[PDB]
DNA sequence: TGCACAGGATGTATATATCTGACACGTGCCTGGAGAC
């Protein structure tokens, strides 16, 4: 009916209004401090007044790092903006690892603009150019202008094209009677489809039938627009969108990711204070995650150094499970997590804890609840017992293996020999280590 | 992209239960009268029709006393 | 094709309880493996859960490749099973999350549904009008059935299907609207008067009879990957063949993802996901591995499947080493299979059907020879030396392979054991470490 | 303009100094640092003067004191229209370009040019527009008339001037300005006539305006190498410029600056976290210093005696000494308790941020206890658990609170080696169970 | 006004007609035998026959090597090339290391050429094309205030006409040899045609219609390499957006060169072209990879190379990229025997105090003598470039308090508010935590 | 004797449905304004 796959029990923090954690709801047991913290970063997210703030999520392996990570972005909703990122993903080979994280930092700053569109829409009833006096003059077009007639409800008009706009015009490959949607912004046609008014089952080419546009033929429409400032940077860097020959070229050249210079950023900043002092946009900043942040190395730290005390840049929150590391690119430094100690100057960790007999079995109860298994009493004990004496993860992905062999004995409930067979048929580390220990070659 | 007109009936429930219920009726080959209660709601109705080309006509208020 | 390592196994040899048989489907011994694998292939013929990694460990000339031909055997069609190296990661062209990422997505497959109208007929007249310079194309056809005649309009693409596999006014075609191809089964009027340039040796078909358009539901697979690709770019259908997909954003990706959720929505689409194999898993960088930790916890995630022989070796990119090369992180989150070896008998048996494979006769006394040399040297030995002493057979006219055809058979070529000897013995002829040899005889 | 949050220098306006170079203990948002606040004074008056060239500065201290604050109160006091880049150490190791190039790129951005040229415009509000065509289009005659609040006029207008005003279509009421040898109309919007919304101009129609531009030589560079056009300059892939001409654009704007066409101006480059480049790096810079276009390079790091990024030797700052040999070093030094508490006041300003008395005092004592920074960012997180409890003022509770759920650097590695087993160690050993 | 940057007291050697170096010319302080080695090699270079000859100074830190080599640089003139380099520039993204030095090999030869500008400019009267569809030619009137003239042009640069938009009345520019065309604008007198207008109006040239001018065209051979090997192909005059695909650096061939040394050999016979040797300035030597010390040896043995004046800091020092080769100087010995070593000396307590009274010479700044023997005595004891670059703060310090004379309360407050290398590092060991 | 809490009563909110109600547009015509002397 539904996947489910590591996560998606989980739906929020789980507060009151007073910030206080309960013990058991919106899918999370225990770590109560750490939810408590979660939910001061949340609020000052929502607050929308800082700018470059950072916290770290430190803690063992399966305790529940990348699931407040998680929880974080489902309390905040879908508007607000949430980049997750791997440590490992910052190596290109197309560009500097330092203009990724600049624009995986641009990323994460939504934008809501109310759009204005001139549309010029209807039906073509007349499609008439004419021509120019020397055509084989070297100098201008074929064509001099193209008289195009359009058919809406309750209107009809008549316009005199340019020839630009005749070239997007036939690049769509309009005819006589077919509905037409000319946007003035940018020049852009789109053919939508053969009008009704005439016949229908006498096509061989799976066209689509569409009644007349409503109203006139010239509008004036609003629209709202969801836009972070990576796309406005890309979108200048490489420009696609016009009627001009570079711009035509631009759609047809293969794409290569290039290091876009602070002059550009700077005007895109510009345009868009110049856009909210307007009073027609609105700024949402956002989360920018970076799990696994051991895989980084010293340039990069370096440059986040810098970026983190830019006027822009948003909340990041990373997260590591190492003791007492060597930072990747060094030789002989030692820093707690693999965070070098001037980058951890500037951070607030939050501590999180492992867990208990009792939280590793309600956590097994309400995962099997998820996965939609019933679990006899005696094998939720059996399953508890071997998640605190082997792993959490492992007794948590026992349970569908389980579900199968039960449902191969014809049954629905899962009891204590499934759980034996799975334990037989299915290993953990330890044992797999254990075996290669008393081995003969290399096994 | 122009607003599509399968999104507009699978954005629905209703309508689009209503929809597997009259491409049965109409295999069946009947006459169907359904009431409403809103302007519009008859009025995107049409529009549906008009998409399934369905032989249709419509009585509300707004109609002459000749037309009845 | 032709006679492969694996190309004995069809399936994973299981009845309806999941218990293995000993000898059947080209799969014998191995009772714990094959059962727990017959486990992971109802699993992933389940469709439920997602983002589960297994992992099957032994020493080498065990079954794992075997194995996992098995499931991919007993896995079917319709289902993508994505099967590749350790080193196929490493790349001039993507990085390495980014070809992970690739791979990951070639393992989830999305079937479409489709509704089209096939069109089957006598074509009467064809009327076609272009431009001076050919490019406006557009035109008339007139086709017929027994019992109705209908008049379409053309398009571009329908008067570049007429004119390659040219009809001439009397064919009878068939035409898939949906998809746009134009198959021309035959000629039906047969015309005395011909121009002595084409051959038109069609087949006499007759014209056919009742309905010339008809309605029809046709569904097909597409990979997630090959959306992403086709979303990318212009010419994206091109970069399917040619491979040049350089790294594709991530705005692409989810705007995919919201879009096939939208079409699960509406009915028109369904999810079906595979099996990845990342054979040789060893040979991977921890950054690889960083990165198939996050990796395993999405939604679109298929069941990935590694495959190693490293006992405890250093991992890759560290200067530490652990068990089967790869970090605690991947081995909390994962599911181990332990294969064993095998006794006389197995390798007996597994002889046995590798001879009866490769259509090689053998004695009873070249088969006890076999199994025992199976026995000292390696499996892989034993069965390279079959087809050996086959042409040997032959090559002394007679077809069934003899005990002094293995003799020598084992007589010309070496094993791994006996040439470490001779280079040990003669260590002054080869060159060494530090690059020192002896030519010279005298 | 310049849209920002609020930054962790947002409260730094420039220096403060006087008319004699002496820095006043607190002004412009800089507490402390005197001799240092004086050395950049000193150095800003150097820049100002624009007289000399190439000369190198280093500025060195323990981290968190007031190392790139004071670049950036250089920056605020240095003004518009000047030069000033400033890029990090890491971000000269590029894909597409090699370290030199970059270095010279960023040498080359901190020399603009100034250039004043006079230009007519006309800009008023339109009253009226009178267009007749032919049926052929052939001909068209026009009649605009167009006013300011001092003026009314009316202009026959030609068949150009027709084409462009029907691209980009303007009505009666709208404020443009047309320039006439371009002809680029630009529509300021419309006047104040409800019958965006633009005060009508006044005095004269046709004004002669005279603008200031100020290029850099590296957008000069950029445009005269016939590659790549100005585009460049958006998209980055410039891809390795040669020298020729480099040194034409060298020759022209020394003849240029004969004539008093042009004008020099000079900037600061600035230099974060130097430590990391490497040592062809510093060879390169050794040798871009001697030269008369070259500006005044500010450096910062906080090594000592650290190793030189592609050697095997350690070096005094991570650098060689054929640069230390050229610099002169500007040393910062820590902080006591009352320029702390003044820091933190000063932040909690900013941030618009209430405090009571004992909780700046609880802030001041965990600042000279642990950092400096750990207190600053403790008052935001401090104030959302002020608001959670609908209270304005943070309170000494919320400061307790605030410590109690975020943790520094020392308590975190105290709880870390307290419980080592449960980590991932250097050598890839960890125990995740619990039991046994 | 003026801007000194670290150079610039340095106009030349200092020498006399002999060669024999003043004590104090040319802004020379001492340094006798290493001015009279460049004196030797300058007249050397000036001979114009000898190919691939090669030299290296070496000395201490702060010596005087890249003042020898500007002072060369300025001795021998404008009209001989001169390439400056550090020895880090020739590691490139784009191209192997051999092929950048094997440009700017190239770069360091020059030629000159002997050409003629002609140059037609005013309003156009009169533009009659002829034909005999193809125009056989055409009859351009133009016009200044000086008088009329009527020239006859063939329709290739007619084309180039009808691609600019000239009409009657517009002021134009023709260049007789390269065929240029460019419009200026239309003339003042039909200003008044039109109320508002989008042409721009320009007054009618106050010279003559026709005028011509001797030029001289210097040139290095590297941009005919350049110009001849464009890959994708030629560019246009005016492009001001640049092409669609992004031309990088290509290994040019030996093919390609050998072409152009025969083009440019026939050019030389004809009197049309001189060729200029020059010099190769490679700084920082030290910073050069085996491989690349390798490939100078090939190319220092060519006959075209030009003069190579290389510099090095370095004692007994390894060569980068190898594990085990200790030469002196950072360079291998198999080039060590191709180069001629010029020694520098270092400086005493009164030829620093002078070089530090130079230095305020050209700086525009006035010393009193009491402050210039601390500031000597500071030069001794800690450096030379640390005593020089205090002037210009001890400057500022003096006109804050309203004076124009160096007073040695300001040369304390500068050692106070700036530190040397030594104070700096003695800070570093005595401290506790990074700085 | 006063106050607080709970239950009932009533307003209302926003899209309906009928359903008029007074306005703006598509055809005749004839005579008077326009051309010519
Ligand atoms: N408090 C909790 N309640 C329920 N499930 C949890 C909790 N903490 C962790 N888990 C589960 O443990 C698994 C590992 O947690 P995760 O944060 O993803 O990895 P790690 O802790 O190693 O970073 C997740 O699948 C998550 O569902
Ligand atoms: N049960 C079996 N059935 C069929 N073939 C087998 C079996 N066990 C081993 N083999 C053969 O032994 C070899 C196994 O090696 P491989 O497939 O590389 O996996 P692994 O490396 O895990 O042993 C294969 O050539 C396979 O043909
Ligand atoms: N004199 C000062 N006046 C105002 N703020 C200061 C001062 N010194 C330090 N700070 C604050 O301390 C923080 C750390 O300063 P900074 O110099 O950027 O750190 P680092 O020394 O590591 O570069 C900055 O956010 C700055 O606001
Ligand atoms: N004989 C001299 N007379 C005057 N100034 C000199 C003399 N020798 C050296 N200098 C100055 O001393 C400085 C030494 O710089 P440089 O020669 O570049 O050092 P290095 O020899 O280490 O390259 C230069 O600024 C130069 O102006």
């Amino acid at each position: 009916v539904t996947r489910t796959a590591a996560h998606t029990h989980i739906k929020g923090l789980g507060l009151d209004e007073s910030g206080v954690a309960k013990r058991v709801e919106g899918g999370f047991v225990g770590q109560i401090e750490a939810r408590e913290a979660c939910g001061v970063i949340v609020d000052l997210i929502k607050a929308k007044k800082m700018s470059g703030r950072a916290i770290l999520l430190a803690g063992g392996p399966s305790t529940g790092k990348t699931a407040l990570a998680l929880a974080i972005s489902q309390e905040l909703g879908p508007k607000v903006p949430f980049c997750p990122l791997v440590g490992s993903e910052l190596y290109s080979v197309e560009v500097k690892k330092t203009e990724t994280l600049m624009e995986n930092f641009r990323r994460a700053i939504g934008l809501r603009i109310k759009e204005t569109k001139e549309v010029y829409e209807g039906e073509v009833t007349e499609l008439t150019p004419e021509d120019a006096e020397n055509p084989l003059g070297g100098y201008g077009k074929t064509i001099s202008h193209v008289i195009v007639g359009l058919k809406s409800a309750k209107g009809t008009k008549t316009l005199r094209l340019d020839p630009t706009i005749y070239e997007s015009i036939q690049r769509e490959k309009v005819s006589i009677g077919d509905v037409i949607y000319i946007e003035a912004n940018t020049g852009a046609v789109k053919r939508v489809g053969r009008s009704d008014a005439y016949a229908t089952e006498f096509d061989l080419e799976t066209e689509e039938y569409v009644p007349l546009p409503k109203g006139e033929v010239h509008k004036k429409k609003e629209i709202v627009q969801d836009v972070t400032l990576h796309d406005l940077d890309v979108a200048n860097a490489r420009p696609q969108g016009g009627q001009d020959v570079i711009s035509m070229m631009g759609q047809l050249l293969k794409p290569k990711k290039t290091e876009i210079t602070e002059k550009l950023r700077q005007e895109v900043n510009k345009v868009v204070a110049k856009y909210i002092d307007q009073g027609v946009a609105e700024l949402i900043p956002g989360v920018l995650f970076i799990d696994e942040v051991n895989m980084l190395d010293i340039e990069i730290f370096t440059y986040l150094n810098k970026a983190l005390e830019s006027n822009i840049a948003p909340v990041v929150v990373l997260a590591s499970n190492r003791g007492m590391t060597t930072v990747r690119g060094t030789e002989d430094v030692i820093s707690p997590h693999g965070v070098p100690p001037d980058l951890i100057d500037r951070l607030l960790i939050v501590r999180t804890l492992p867990y208990d007999k009792d939280e590793i079995r309600t956590i097994i109860e309400r995962r099997a609840t998820v996965e939609r298994l019933q679990v006899e009493s005696s094998a939720l004990d059996l399953l508890a017992t071997m998640g605190t004496e082997t792993s959490l993860r492992y007794a948590l992905q026992l349970l569908a293996p389980c579900g199968i062999l039960a449902q191969t004995s014809n049954r629905k409930e899962i009891v204590v020999n499934d759980v034996n067979e799975a334990k037989l048929l299915f290993l953990d580390a330890k044992r797999s280590t254990k075996i290669l220990e008393t081995s003969a070659n290399y096994l | 992209s122009m607003p599509s007109m399968d999104r507009f009936i699978t954005e629905s429930a209703k309508l689009r239960k209503l929809d597997e219920l009259l491409v049965k009726l109409k295999s069946e080959g009947h006459r169907v009268l359904i009431y409403f209660q809103m302007t519009k709601m008859m009025d995107l109705m049409e529009e549906y029709l008009t998409y399934r080309q369905y032989n249709h006509i419509r009585l509300d208020g707004s109609s002459k006393l000749e037309d009845r | 094709s032709l006679i492969a390592a694996h190309s004995h196994i069809t399936g994973l040899g299981l009845d309806e309880n999941l218990q293995p048989r000993p000898t059947s489907e080209g799969m014998v011994g191995q009772l714990q493996a094959r059962r727990a694998a017959g486990v992971i292939l109802k699993m992933v013929q389940n469709g439920t859960i997602a983002g589960r990694a297994v992992l099957v460990a032994g020493p080498p000339s065990t079954g794992k490749t075997a194995l996992a031909m098995g499931v991919s055997q007993s896995l079917g069609k319709d289902v993508p099973f994505t099967a590749i190296a350790g080193s196929e990661i490493f790349s001039l062209e993507l990085s390495k999350t980014e070809a992970l990422t690739q791979a990951f997505r070639k393992s989830i497959g999305i079937k479409i549904k489709e509704e089209t109208e096939l069109i089957e007929g006598e074509v009467v007249e064809i009327q076609i009008d272009r431009s001076i310079t050919g490019g406006h194309k557009q035109g008339k056809l007139t086709i017929k059935t027994t019992d109705m005649e209908t008049i379409y309009e053309l398009g571009n693409k329908m008067i570049d299907g007429l004119t390659k596999e040219k009809v001439l006014a009397g064919d009878v075609i068939s035409i898939d609207k949906a998809s746009g191809k134009i198959t021309k089964l035959g000629r039906s009027f047969a015309r005395s008067r011909d121009y002595d340039a084409m051959g038109a040796d069609t087949r006499f078909v007759q014209c056919p009879e009742g309905e010339l358009q008809k309605r029809k539901t046709v569904v097909h697979t597409v990979s997630l990957h090959e959306i992403d690709v086709i979303n990318s770019r212009t010419q994206g259908f091109l970069a399917l063949f040619t491979g040049d997909t350089g790294e594709i954003r991530s705005e692409v990706r989810d705007q995919i993802n919201t879009k096939v959720a939208e079409w699960k929505e509406e009915g028109k689409a369904e999810i079906v996901p595979g099996v990845l194999f990342i054979d040789e898993v060893h040979m991977l960088d921890i950054e690889c591995f960083s990165f198939i930790n996050r990796a395993l916890e999405d939604e679109f995630a298929p069941i990935v499947m590694m495959a190693t022989n490293r006992g405890v070796s250093k991992t890759r990119g560290t200067n530490y080493k652990s068990p089967h090369g790869l970090p605690l992180d991947l081995l909390d989150r994962s599911i181990i299979i332990t294969t064993k070896s095998y006794n006389e008998q197995e390798i007996k048996t597994i002889l046995s059907i590798r001879a009866q494979e490769e259509e090689v006769e053998l004695s009873s006394d070249a088969l006890d020879l076999l199994t025992k040399t199976g026995v000292e040297t390696s499996l892989r030995y034993s069965s390279n030396l079959i087809s050996v002493a086959q042409q040997i057979a032959m090559k002394r006219k007679n077809n069934t392979v003899e005990v002094e055809d293995v003799k020598r058979a084992y007589l010309l070529f070496l094993d791994s054991a006996r040439s470490v000897k001779y280079v040990q013995e003669n260590e002054s002829q080869y060159i060494d470490d530090q690059g020192n040899v002896q030519i010279s005889i005298a």
